[PDB]
RNA sequence: AUAGGUUUGGUCCUAGCCUUUCUAUUAGCUCUUAGUAAGAUUACACAUGCAAGCAUCCCCGUUCCAGUGAGUUCACCCUCUAAAUC
């Protein structure tokens, strides 16, 4: 079957193409400070300090899951007619037993029609974190997520604040978390600012968007110029499997492309600027050639 | 509150709590709603009654208290 | 039957545990008899007027 | 269940056999001082009920919870003699010892 | 009057303000006038009584072109360390308590709308299980009841007594008695 | 400064880096060691550096110490049972001695984390009250709900004094 | 502390401020203060409607459950809030009360049609 | 601008240094006076200069008229300069604990924008130096002659990074919890690094003051500690 | 604990002083029937029952 | 405590006292509004009015709530086990 998000393969792949910069990752933030602590260390406790710290970054790095967006919740458990009328505001009842997942948990609206029904995704989410508040969550959505205050952000080059942001507030397979993503990746790939996500666990999510959305043209031309041929080839192989009765799997099928030959499958049949891909792959090999 | 060795009040010494009026209609109606209410109340409280129980039962001699003993017991051995 | 909310959690949990049964949970009530208010009750156990 | 005496096992050394059947024993225990976060010893006299009269003064013992007391100040037994005064056997090697040094050698048995 | 008060952060850019205070902060040649070595925990409430500023005025009240908005980000900047990005307690600035809550509202306001750097950390997600196939979510089976159309129970509806029954009621509560109520409207009066 | 040699194990944080959790059998640990010989140097370091700590994490059972009773340092645990453990110590260092007391009678990681997350559930976080016991003393707190009369004043249609 | 008699009862202790009231449900001894000591809170009901228009109830069913399996009582307002949750059949005063209001209208509505 | 207080002279800036006879300048320094006392008359007057970038002195100066014990001090303290090394331009390498005659001194290195908490003295000479973030608390007597002797010298033996390595052979890795389990090189040895680690001292046999370990253990209470002040 | 023996003596007193004058049914359920009350007590009883 | 003032003809040391900070009550002088919280000095004496009823009679309740801080290691844990709810 078409290989999942989540698919080992995929994620591999994934993985490789997001790359590990520990000072990015790592960067110093902005908090309340404490006074560093130093030790002395010979030069292999130092590569294993490295190497924890790269253990580390890779649980950092770990990419969220790509969900479906949730279908509404419509269902009523019971009409009881008599008490129409006589209340004027709907009541919530949220079990708040603490040890049920939250998506198992029972959370019902009696409106005043004398109507009990099942509580909608956003009242869930809302009474959940009135009862289980989680830290940066809001009850009430932030402005920041209007489309002004987030043309201001990208403007700014925080597309990783504003997945950040959208990851604390809303849930992966709600709505608003997938519009918000979404216009961050076009926002990304409009103004070619690829790098912004790499060494971050929203790089994975943002390339498959556009695997699946057939716009991998403008990743591609940012990995060559960024001489990441590996990466680029991995991308053309996972547009391959993600859509394997395509004209560029099955022309890479055809003459037996390999590598570069890969891309220029890609370029010259599946590609809304090939010849942008052909002319910035080209001139690689001439500077590969010429150092 | 008042003790039962405090006096009562001299103004309602002459106090008699008269019944209120009654509508057999909704007397009646009412009467009945009221016991079956009572009745699956009943039913409902015996039945979290009996998984209190069950649930002390099975924390005290369950298959998974009685296994984690055996197990516990055995590892120190 | 049981109360709308609790129908739907005995459900929810027996489809959660595997159970595709479509019978409806059912509350017994054969043995709550229901007494009546009048009934007469236990002399032994009532208490008396304290002399004063 | 199996007793009402708080102290169920304890260790201690016997000061006192003038009581008939009876064992006067010192239990030290390690308190914190809140202050000096350093522990000190705090010592607890136990009556300890002695069937046979084997307990001398100076000797280490295990004292167990009867399941209720025998008397107002009775509330635990001997269970055993753990060092004897003067006639220590070491429990590692199983041979007699005087202090640090072995009255019979290990390598003897 | 300020010709600033439309764009405030025009101020910042301006040449006059260059002269006065150069790259320092605005409250760096700021300094408080008290009893003892250790100031009093709190500043004044506010430096402008009644349209009169006071002797020493604060460094936010002290100029009347310097104004508190959320889009004069490179004011407020100077309000917030740049190593923690926490705002500075009024004493340390020397503000009056009036300007400081309105500088901490503004610097709120600011970091909400994007236009202030603050660190947003990265969190782990709120469920280990993203399935969404319990009832709790899912549809239940409705009743027989919800089917029908009939109450849940059947003594929510109303029944009208026997006659029998209603006059033993009326013997047994002679002379204080009720006009009897027949059933009530199938639906809520409008 | 703090006195005496080593001031650091009278610290609290020192103190509760003690990793040896004792199984509630355990009632008394006693310790019999040697003032001189190298080959009972590390029970030596063991009753200067580790036994605050063990004493710190299992307040309840009954620690002594014995010198120069017996030529050779060994630890023994009476159990509720009534059995006893010997621990020989000889040619063993502090850490190493720690180790094996953890892995023969010391709670695994597994069972404390268990007893913390039991502890969790004391603390249910939806809870109002007081702030020794729970994250909000009121609703009003909570955004979106009405606030307090004492920071917000209530319109006069939802006060008793322009209801009456 | 010990009280003659008495038992365990899941009830509302009302906190919050003047003219804004708020309700923690609880299992307490009846013969205990209303806002006391408790045995356990059991949810909370703030009767004041949200920004939403809603009337937030916290019920933790599981030990409501539990406490009603010990033994405990309920005052009228939980069980009437319980029957309002669906866990509960609803109050026969729900019902009877509901009813008369019916009337009320309906005499209302028969008053504007005679005028 | 007034000093520590209104009547004070301590704080007071006497400006640049004189050019000297050598023929240097010295406009990059700043002069503060530190005490000003009578001689039974004479003044002795006791100041500090630095340019701000770890060149720092002090001295004394008596003179009958005021004016000319400044004028002394400030000429003999430009010729009498320590070179103070400072952790990124900001703070100390290391905490310093010092005694000099009855006045003992703690200081504390701190991460940026925790300011100057010292005495009033203590901040001045930082200032002239360039420290910025450092904590400092002054117990005994406290003589100022004593305290700015003591404060140079500590501040004078403090082992820089660099040094640390070269004696130990070893990188020294710098931790931040802001930057997480990543390890920052801050300082390597010049020579030949060493290939035995060094000993991992269980419980290491420092000297520990107890005001640190009862302000971290929480039992610390003093009402006048951590009070809000201007900044520094 | 200093005894409390006072308390004791009372409440056997009590106990015997209740056992001996224990008021008879023709004493507690006597009735006036003018004006429907309890001459024992004084209370009247409830209207529903005149 | 980031400390400061004060012993001497003068310097240093030791050492007390006081200053600067934050609350509560009372007193002087002064005082516009709105919301909220809190509110005898006194276990001294109390005018007056209320604070416990309910219910077909029996019973049940008035042993609670509310108050005060006089006295003062009966409050906490474990064992056992009444009365009480189910
Ligand atoms: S504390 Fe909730 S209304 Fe004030
Ligand atoms: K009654
Ligand atoms: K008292
Ligand atoms: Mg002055
Ligand atoms: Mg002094
Ligand atoms: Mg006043
Ligand atoms: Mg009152
Ligand atoms: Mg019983
Ligand atoms: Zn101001």
């Amino acid at each position: 079957k078409k290989p999942t998000f989540m698919d080992e393969e995929v994620q591999s792949i994934l993985t490789k193409m997001t790359g590990l910069n520990l000072q990015k990752t790592f960067k110093p933030a902005i908090q309340e400070l404490k006074p560093p602590t130093y030790k002395l260390m010979t030069q292999a406790q130092l590569e294993e300090a490295t190497r924890q710290a790269v253990e580390a970054a890779k649980v950092r790095l770990k990419m969220p899951p790509v969900l479906e967006e949730r279908v509404p919740i419509n269902d009523v458990l019971a009409e009881d007619k008599i008490l129409e009328g006589t209340e004027t505001t709907k009541y919530v009842f949220t079990d708040i037993s603490y040890s049920i997942p939250h998506r198992e948990r029972f959370i019902v609206v009696r409106e005043p029609s004398g109507t009990l029904r099942k509580a909608s995704w956003e009242e869930r989410d809302r009474m959940i974190q009135v009862y289980f508040p989680k830290e940066g969550r809001k009850i009430l959505t932030p402005i920041i997520f209007k489309e002004e205050n987030l043309r201001t952000m990208y403007s700014q080059d925080r597309h990783v604040d504003v997945l950040n942001l959208c990851f604390a507030q809303f849930e992966p397979d709600s709505t608003e978390y997938i519009k918000v993503h979404h216009k961050t990746y076009e926002d990304i790939d409009k103004r070619g600012k690829y790098d912004l996500l790499r060494s971050t666990r929203y790089f994975g999510g943002m390339v498959w968007y556009f695997v699946n959305n057939k716009k991998i043209d403008g990743l591609l031309i940012d990995q060559i110029q960024r001489d990441l041929i590996d990466d680029a080839t991995n991308l053309v192989q996972l547009y391959h499997v993600l859509h394997p009765d395509g004209q560029s799997a099955q022309g890479a099928k055809d003459q037996a492309a390999e590598g570069i030959n890969l891309i220029k499958v890609f370029a010259k049949t599946e590609a809304q600027k090939g010849a942008y891909i052909e002319l910035t792959l080209q001139t690689y090999q001439e500077a590969l050639s010429r150092h | 509150r008042k003790t039962r060795h405090d006096p009562l009040a001299k103004s309602k010494i002459e106090r008699v709590n008269m019944p209120p009026a009654v509508d057999p209609a909704e007397f009646f109606v009412l009467m009945e709603r009221y016991q079956h209410y009572r009745q699956t109340v009943r039913a409902l409280r015996m039945e979290f009654v009996s998984e209190v129980q069950r649930k002390v039962h099975e924390a005290r001699a369950g298959v998974l208290a009685e296994r984690k003993a055996l197990k516990d017991a055995a590892e120190h051995r | 039957p049981y109360p709308p909310l609790l129908r739907a959690m005995i459900i929810a949990e027996r489809q959660k545990n595997g159970d595709t049964s479509t019978e409806e949970p059912m509350l017994n009530v054969q043995r709550i008899r229901m007494e009546p208010w009048d009934y007469p009750a236990k002399q032994e156990d009532k208490g008396r007027a304290k002399g004063t | 269940v199996r007793s009402s005496v708080h102290a169920r096992w304890i260790v201690g050394k016997v000061i006192g056999t003038k009581m008939q059947k009876t064992a006067k024993v010192r239990v030290t225990r390690l308190v914190l001082d809140p202050y000096l976060l350093k522990y000190f010893n705090k010592r607890k006299t136990y009556f300890a009920h002695d069937a046979l009269q084997q307990c001398t003064v100076g000797d280490i013992v295990l004292l167990r919870a009867l399941p209720v007391p025998r008397a107002k100040h009775v509330k635990h037994e001997l269970a055993e003699i753990v060092f004897k005064v003067g006639k220590v056997i070491d429990p590692v090697t199983g041979k007699p010892c005087a202090g640090t040094t072995y009255l019979e050698s290990p390598l003897s048995s | 009057i300020s010709p600033y008060k439309d764009e405030p952060w025009k101020y910042l850019e301006s040449e006059e303000y260059q002269e006065r205070y150069g790259s320092r902060p605005v409250w760096a040649d700021y300094r408080r006038n008290h009893k003892g070595g250790v100031p009093p925990q709190r500043t004044r409430k506010t430096c402008i009584r009644r349209n009169k500023v006071v002797g020493n005025p604060c460094p936010i009240c002290r100029d009347h072109k310097l104004h508190v908005d959320f889009r004069n980000v490179k004011l407020l900047e100077q309000f917030v360390c740049a190593h923690t990005g926490i705002i500075f307690y009024a004493p340390y600035t020397g503000v009056c308590v009036k300007q400081h809550k309105r500088l901490t509202q503004a610097i709120q306001k600011a970091r909400d709308h994007g236009l202030l750097i603050y660190h947003i950390p990265q969190v782990e997600p709120r469920d280990l299980d993203f399935s969404t196939s319990h009832g709790a979510v899912s549809a239940t089976p409705p009743a027989p009841t919800l089917v029908s159309g009939d109450p849940w129970y059947p003594w929510y509806n109303w029944k009208q007594p026997p006659e029998r029954e209603l006059s033993r009621l009326r013997r047994l509560y002679q002379g204080h008695l009720q006009e009897e109520s027949g059933p009530p409207p199938e639906s809520m009066p409008k | 400064p703090m006195k005496g040699r080593f001031p650091i194990r009278r610290t609290l944080q020192y103190l509760s880096q003690g990793n040896v959790v004792f199984k509630d059998s355990v009632k008394v640990m006693t310790v019999n060691y040697n003032t001189h010989g190298e080959l009972g140097e590390g029970a030596r370091k063991f009753v200067f550096f580790n036994i605050p700590q063990i004493q710190y994490k299992n307040p309840w059972v009954q620690i002594m110490m014995f010198k120069n009773m017996t030529p050779s340092p060994f630890l023994r645990f009476y159990l509720d049972s009534g059995e006893q453990v010997l621990v020989d110590v000889e040619t063993k260092s502090n850490k190493e001695i720690m180790e094996h007391i953890r892995k023969i009678l010391g709670k695994n990681e597994e069972t404390l984390r268990e007893e913390e997350e039991e502890k969790k559930q004391l603390s249910h976080p939806a809870n109002f009250g007081p702030r020794k016991y729970c994250l909000r003393e009121c609703i009003c707190e909570v955004e979106g709900q009405v606030p307090c009369p004492s920071l917000v004043p209530l319109p006069k249609e939802m006060r008793g004094k322009y209801k009456a | 502390k010990a009280y003659r008699g008495g038992h365990l009862t899941i009830r509302l202790a009302l906190g919050g401020c003047t003219n804004r009231p708020f309700y923690r449900i609880v299992a307490a001894h009846n013969k205990c203060p209303r806002d006391g000591r408790f045995v356990e809170q059991l949810g909370s009901y703030d009767p004041l409607p949200n920004s939403h228009g809603e009337k937030l109830v916290a019920l933790n069913l599981d030990r409501i459950r539990h406490w009603i399996g010990c033994g405990a009582h309920l005052s009228k307002p939980m069980e009437k809030l319980l029957g309002l949750a669906g866990f509960f059949p609803l109050h026969p005063m729900m019902i009877t009360n509901a009813e008369r209001l019916r009337r009320k209208r309906a005499r209302e509505v028969l008053l504007a049609s005679q005028k | 601008e007034r000093g520590w207080s209104g009547n004070s002279w301590g704080g007071i800036s006497l400006g640049p240094p004189d050019p000297g006879p050598c023929g240097e300048t010295y406009e990059d320094f700043d002069t503060r006076i530190l005490e000003v006392r009578n001689v039974f008359k004479s003044i002795r007057v006791l100041v500090a200069v630095g340019n701000g970038k770890g060149a720092a002195g002090f001295s004394i100066g008596k003179a009958t008229d005021r004016m000319d014990a400044f004028r002394k001090a400030k000429n003999r303290a430009v010729h009498h300069l320590h070179y103070i090394e400072r952790y990124e331009d900001h703070t100390i390498f290391h905490d310093i604990s010092l005694r000099f005659k009855r006045t003992h001194i703690k200081m504390k290195k701190q991460p940026k924008g925790y300011g100057l908490r010292c005495h009033r003295a203590i901040i001045t000479i930082c200032r002239l130096i360039g420290i910025k973030d450092m904590y400092a608390k002054v117990s005994g007597s406290i003589n100022m002659l004593s305290l700015t002797q003591g404060l140079f010298r500590g501040l004078s033996r403090q082992e820089t990074h660099q040094q640390l390595a070269d004696k130990k052979g070893l990188h020294v890795v710098e931790i931040r919890e802001e930057c997480g389990p990543l390890p920052i090189v801050v300082a390597s040895p010049r020579g030949p690094l060493r290939k035995d680690p060094e000993p991992e001292d269980e419980v290491p046999d420092v000297k520990l003051d107890w005001e640190d370990v009862k302000t971290a253990q929480g039992m610390k209470r003093s009402v006048w500690s951590n009070l809000k002040r201007a900044a520094t | 604990v200093r005894p409390r023996l006072i308390a004791e003596l009372a409440r056997r007193v009590r106990a015997l002083r209740e056992q001996l004058n224990r008021p008879r049914d023709s004493q507690l359920y006597a009735v006036d029937y003018e004006t429907l009350t309890r001459p024992f007590s004084g209370r009247r009883l409830p209207v529903r029952a005149w």
